[PDB]
């Protein structure tokens, strides 16, 4: 059940929680400018309460390659947000504007169809 | 310069799975079935995964069928069930196996069993 | 029943005594094409398209009833047998309707993919001009089957599900030489809780 | 009145006056065929021969449908499956 | 398998006094363009591009051979007839964009030299390849005997059987190279078909070239790239 | 005749362009007829009646699958190697 | 004479099958198989450590001077357990050649970058990342290439579907282009064009 | 008598090609000397550097060299030389004559990929 792999960005569990610390403190720092350099309608606390959402919902990973693979993805978003690459529209993408939310008790998705 | 690993592991949060696709779909290893209405075989011996089919509406325009579904016309080939059990489980779909192949059918054919004495298996026709 | 040693494509298999050469072929994975032998019908040599060449031999052998002995080398990609297979296909190709724009089979037709995968490309039938080609008539037979018998090849694939597991006695091939009918001789319904299956048993469409 | 909504096609379809869809024909035209196939199709006599065997190409050669031969040994009218001509043997 | 159709009656006798034509129009695009200084000013100098930077950053076609190299697809690896035919290849020197420029030009003279001998020497006869399982059979064919309909109804629902394998073949684009990397696993669908475009390595040293440049200095390297974003972008 | 200019406007023409002038329009005497006779396409190697077999001239079951070049030297065999001609481009 | 059936060349025949065997020979330890293919192309088909070490052999030696690199292909083949395989095509010429060198790499396992031999490996191997996810350690900067900013997965993987997951429309309330999830107004009708009958003997039993 | 030009952007005119190609087909020698004697690229780059060396050495004129080398350019030459060398001191580090350090896996480098059996 154990195989020798060759590691990506990282040799240890901590060494990849410490980076992934370094990429949470990155996007920390950038989320004011962030809110500064982009015309949307979410401030500063709602962005730094979607970027806690998003790292809570990677909470339950466990696996070193895959939290590094994470932390690869995330950094990519991040230089793609530091240069303004991204739009407005891109940015509002975490937030699940212009999406009704669907219920989920059984009978509201058994009147809807769904 | 290598390390320790499980060999399981999940790929869901770092592919393009959405959570409302990952956490309710249900994924089909199967061979596909034989068409009836041919003899040949070449395209049974493939083992393959695909998805449950989801709702499929009238267009209210025209009369084409619309499904807002995107995984219903894909199919993944496979050589053998355990590589899709272990693609399953690496991709984080929730699977279940339709049905394990036949192993053998032991059959005999005789010609001379068309034309024999005293038995009920003598054809009547040509 | 002990096993004999036979070498077909150049390669052994070993196989129980009074198999075919068309399954101790398909025990390895190779499959001859068929139009007159089913797995739960009676063999039969109604079309040719099951002649292999076995090695020392004058003439090329019926695969799907040739009962192997100890020995035979089987060449199913030799020239002799593709050559056999291309002749009795186009003269199983000559009088058949040119229908398949509208016919139901088209698409699932067998003979459609062994044209593509044994067959030859072009036809050699300069006699359409004059003479024409076989137009016989349809059939009279219920709801349940839509009867053409121009595209029928003449196999006895129905006749023989009707003559055994179907039980009913009414189907049959009237006449003798190009005029074979394969067909009841007056209207009458074939009527039988297993009908339906000689639509998946008939190989073209007819 | 508008009578191009409630005038049927050749494949058996209207619109009835209960239906939603009929909303989208306030301000454009309804697109009905006047020249239905059954009737254009039923206005040609049929074919006599005395041959038993017959072969039909509807037309030219490379600009109709492919060959094929129809047995009018069944008394009655034969009809080809490609183009609808019939054929009858006395 | 071929081309689709045949060519029809009467198209050589218009590229005939088409490609008699041209030449007085090229002649008078480069007495406006050719040697004219403002043109020389934009184009001398700019984005040189030397010989290891073409061979090490995958550079094709005129970025080849505007810096020197005598690399032209059309001779070195022959293909359908260019081997039958003769002409020369425009070798550029400096590398910048004028030195490419003329071999574009200089490639549009030689390619009427090929279709003067195209025109001059054509076979009379067939256009498609005769494996009626591979190309499409004639339309009489397909409407009077079995096999052709047979095999044009296979062949126009479900696609002819490629053997399973790999290839690439490459071939000389305007721009470049132009390769196509085929991998079929013996279906009537391709696996496989990933594209080289030469426009897709010729914009990879953008990064290079346009430092140290002015503003329209690069957009002239852009106008002498030769890079259309289609193929670029796949 | 064409449409074109009086020979006054035309040697101006001649001169400033500095070479004599063809016109770069088609016209109808200059160009190819657009209504002509049908052609026949000329048969090609295998429409031959005889002597004609498929598997004699299969392209696509001749193809067989890579040869291993490690293993096709140790199952023969019981100036430096190029991959090809030197071509000079300098 | 058949001259409806390509005729294979000779002279890249023989020359291909030797340096086959010189790059065998020359580089045991990360050359697993080199194979001369229908159409007289060469593979070679190496382990994933030796990306780097062969691909720099090819550019610099004077037996093959393999400097050109003109693309490197991702295949995505998930029945395999490598699922990736990543083929560098490589042109040489000074000899007038052509070699593909095959690897097979998985989405976690990283993969050796050529770009310190081959600088157009800069891009390539972005894009390959942009459509399969195939990491490639000491990159100079790996981005993505050719997918949408916000684009989240990797789309050219067979297990990604043909239509994607989302779609764009614009919004005039939000004043913005929003992502909304995928409904077609008319569905990928998918054709089954699966052949029942086999047609090449040859490639029978080609898999052992 | 020298080239005007070698005929390809960014290249100069090597003044003295001899002395630059001995001195580096001795470095390359004296780089694969260190290599154990029963790898093969250790046997193959002395037999061509040695017979590069020698035409090097019977040939003191430069279109000489050309025609009797036959690849390319002398400044080619040259470059080839300096590729190999940077080459070689790789194969001091890398080591590429040893065993396999993976073997292939079961089903990978056949195509056909969903065939059972
Ligand atoms: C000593 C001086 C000598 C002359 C020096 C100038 C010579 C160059 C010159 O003007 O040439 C134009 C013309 C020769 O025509 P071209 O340009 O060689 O060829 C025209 C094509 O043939 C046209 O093709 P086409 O064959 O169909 O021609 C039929 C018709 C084609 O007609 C049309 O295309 C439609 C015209 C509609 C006109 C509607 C408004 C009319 C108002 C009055 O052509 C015309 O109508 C020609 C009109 C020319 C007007 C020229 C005005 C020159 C003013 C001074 C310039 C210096 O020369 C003259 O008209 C000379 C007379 C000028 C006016 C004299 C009044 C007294
Ligand atoms: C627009 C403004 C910003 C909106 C939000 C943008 C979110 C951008 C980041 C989303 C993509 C990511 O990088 S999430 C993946 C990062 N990895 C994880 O969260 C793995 C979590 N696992 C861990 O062990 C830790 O990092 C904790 C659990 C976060 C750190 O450990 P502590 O000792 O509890
Ligand atoms: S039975 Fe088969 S071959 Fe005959 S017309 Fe129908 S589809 Fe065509
Ligand atoms: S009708 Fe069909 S099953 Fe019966 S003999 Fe003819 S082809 Fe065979
Ligand atoms: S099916 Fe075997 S001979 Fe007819
Ligand atoms: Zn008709």
């Amino acid at each position: 059940a154990v195989q020798q792999v060759r590691p990506i960005l990282s040799v240890d569990r901590e060494e990849a929680r410490k980076r992934a610390l370094n990429l949470y403190k990155a996007w920390y720092r950038q989320i004011p400018y962030i809110v500064m350099d982009y015309d949307i309608p979410m401030t500063v606390e709602q962005c730094r309460d979607k970027l806690r959402e998003e790292f809570v919902k990677h909470r339950n990973v466990t696996d070193i390659r895959v939290i590094d693979m994470l932390v690869i993805k995330g950094q990519m978003e991040l230089k793609e947000s530091v240069e303004i690459w991204k739009q407005k529209g891109h940015i509002m993408r975490y937030w699940k504007e212009s999406q009704d939310p669907k219920p989920t008790d059984f009978l509201s998705k058994f009147i809807q169809g769904v | 310069g290598k390390i320790t690993v499980p060999t399981a592991v999940n790929l869901s949060p770092i592919s393009g799975v959405p959570e409302e696709h990952i956490r309710e779909r249900r994924v089909r290893i199967h061979i596909p079935p034989k068409n009836a209405m041919q003899s040949g075989t070449d395209n049974v011996n493939t083992w393959q995964i695909e998805f449950d089919n989801r709702e499929r509406w009238e267009n209210p325009l025209m009369g084409w069928a619309s499904s807002g579904d995107p995984l219903s016309n894909m199919n993944v080939q496979f050589g053998s069930p355990e590589e899709a059990i272990t693609f399953c489980e690496r991709n984080g779909w929730r699977w279940y196996v339709d049905g394990a192949a036949k192993p053998k059918k032991e059959r005999v054919k005789n010609y001379g069993i068309n034309f024999a004495w005293n038995k009920r298996t003598r054809v009547s026709t040509k | 029943p002990e096993k004999i040693e036979v070498f077909v494509d150049d390669i052994p298999v070993q196989v129980v005594p009074g198999t075919t050469v068309l399954q101790a072929a398909a025990q390895i994975g190779v499959e001859i094409p068929r139009f007159c032998y089913h797995e739960r019908l009676a063999v039969a040599g109604n079309c040719r398209m099951c002649l292999v060449e076995v090695e020392k031999s004058p003439k090329p052998v019926a695969a799907c009833a040739m009962p192997v002995m100890k020995g035979w080398r089987i060449k199913t990609n030799s020239d002799l047998t593709r050559k056999a297979r291309e002749g009795v296909m186009e003269f199983l190709l000559m009088n058949h309707p040119l229908d398949c724009p509208i016919c139901d089979q088209g698409g699932e037709c067998d003979l459609q993919d062994q044209a593509m995968a044994f067959g030859s490309d072009r036809s050699r039938f300069t006699d359409i001009n004059y003479t024409g080609k076989r137009a016989v008539e349809d059939k009279d037979i219920g709801p349940l089957v839509k009867t053409i018998m121009t595209r029928c090849i003449h196999c006895t694939r129905c006749v023989r599900f009707a003559s055994e597991i179907a039980g009913v006695d009414d189907l049959g091939t009237t006449g003798r030489g190009n005029d074979m009918q394969i067909g009841t001789y007056v209207e009458k319904l074939f009527l039988t809780e297993l009908s339906g299956n000689v639509i998946d048993l008939c190989p073209v469409g007819a | 009145c508008r009578g191009d909504i409630e005038k049927v096609t050749h494949t058996g379809q209207v619109f009835d006056k209960e239906d939603y869809r009929n909303a989208r024909f306030v301000n454009a035209k309804r697109y009905v065929n006047e020249n239905w196939g059954i009737k254009l199709i039923e206005e040609v006599p049929p074919k006599e021969c005395t041959e038993r065997v017959v072969f039909c190409d509807g037309g030219d050669g490379p600009l109709g449908h492919p060959k094929v031969y129809i047995n009018l040994d069944k008394p009655g009218n034969h009809i080809c499956g490609y183009c609808g001509l019939r054929f009858v043997k006395k | 398998g071929g081309v689709s159709l045949d060519m029809p009656l009467g198209l050589m006798d218009d590229i005939y006094e088409f490609a008699s034509k041209f030449a007085e129009r090229l002649d008078e695009v480069e007495d406006v363009l050719t040697t004219n200084r403002i043109w020389v000013q934009r184009t001398e100098d700019i984005g040189i591009v030397t010989a290891e930077e073409a061979l090490n950053y995958g550079f094709s076609g005129v970025m080849l051979r505007g810096s020197g190299i005598k690399w032209d697809l059309r001779k070195q690896q022959p293909y359908d007839a260019y081997n039958l035919v003769n002409f020369d290849v425009p070798i550029g020197t400096k590398g910048d964009c004028y030195d490419r420029y003329l071999c574009r030009v200089e490639e549009m003279r030689q390619s009427l030299r090929i279709i003067d001998q195209c025109l001059n020497q054509m076979p009379a006869g067939e256009i498609k390849t005769d494996d009626a399982k591979v190309a499409p059979p004639s339309r009489s064919e397909m409407k009077t005997s079995m096999e052709a309909l047979i095999h044009h109804f296979k062949l126009f629902t479900q696609g002819y059987q490629v053997p399973p394998g790999a290839t690439y073949t490459a071939i000389e684009a305007p721009k470049g190279e132009f390769g196509v990397y085929l991998i079929s696993d013996g279906s009537s669908r391709p696996y496989r078909c990933k594209i080289k475009a030469p426009g897709f390595a010729h914009l990879a040293a953008l990064e290079k070239i346009g430092k140290q440049h002015m503003l329209a200095d690069v957009v002239a390297i852009i106008g002498t790239l030769d890079v259309v974003f289609g193929e670029i972008d796949r | 005749l064409r449409r074109d200019v009086s020979p006054l406007i035309q040697r101006i023409r001649a001169f400033l362009l500095g070479r004599e002038h063809n016109l770069a329009l088609r016209f109808e005497d200059g160009l190819a007829d657009r209504t002509q006779p049908q052609p026949e396409i000329p048969d090609g190697p295998s429409h031959l009646l005889s002597a004609n077999y498929y598997c004699q001239r299969d392209g696509r079951r001749e193809v067989l699958p890579p040869i291993d070049l490690v293993e096709q030297q140790k199952q023969l065999a019981a100036k430096l190697p190029t991959p090809g001609k030197v071509y000079a481009w300098d | 004479d058949k001259p409806t059936v390509r005729q294979p060349d000779a002279v890249a025949r023989s020359h291909l099958s030797d340096f086959g065997r010189y790059v065998a020979e020359c580089l045991p330890k990360y050359v697993q198989k080199v194979q001369l293919t229908a159409g007289d192309e060469l593979e070679v088909l190496i382990a994933p450590e030796g990306v780097v070490p062969v691909l720099q052999f090819l550019k610099d030696h004077h037996q093959a001077q393999f400097t050109n690199l003109v693309d490197i292909a991702g295949v995505d083949v998930p029945c395999r357990k490598n699922r990736f395989e990543v083929v560098y095509n490589l042109l040489s010429l000074r000899y007038n050649s052509r070699i593909r060198v095959k690897t097979y790499t998985d989405e976690l396992t990283p993969l050796d970058s050529a770009c310190e031999v081959h600088k157009a490996a800069n891009w390539y191997e972005r894009e390959i990342w942009d459509m399969y996810g195939v990491f490639f350690a000491n990159h100079p900067d790996l981005r993505r290439i050719l997918t949408d900013y916000g684009f989240e997965g990797h789309p050219q993987r067979r297990d990604f579907p043909l239509s994607g997951y989302v779609e764009l429309r614009y919004d005039d309330e939000k004043k913005r282009v929003v992502c909304e999830p995928l409904e077609l107004a008319q569905e990928f009708r998918k054709f089954d064009l699966s052949a029942p009958w086999e047609q090449f003997p040859n490639f029978r039993n080609a898999n052992p | 008598i020298i080239k005007a030009s070698t005929g390809l952007t960014g290249l100069a005119v090597s003044t003295n090609p001899h002395h630059t190609l001995s001195a580096l087909y001795g470095k390359i020698l004296r780089a694969v000397s260190k290599m154990p004697q029963d790898a093969s690229y250790r046997k193959y780059t002395e037999q061509l550097v040695k017979q590069r060396a020698d035409s090097v050495a019977q040939h003191k004129d430069i279109t000489a060299l050309e025609k009797a080398v036959g690849c390319g350019q002398v400044e080619e030459l040259i470059v080839q030389a300096e590729n190999e060398l940077i080459l070689a001191r790789k194969m001091l580090g890398w080591k590429p004559w040893e065993k396999l350090v993976q073997a292939a896996p079961a089903k990978q480098w056949d195509w056909p990929p969903a065939q059972i059996m």
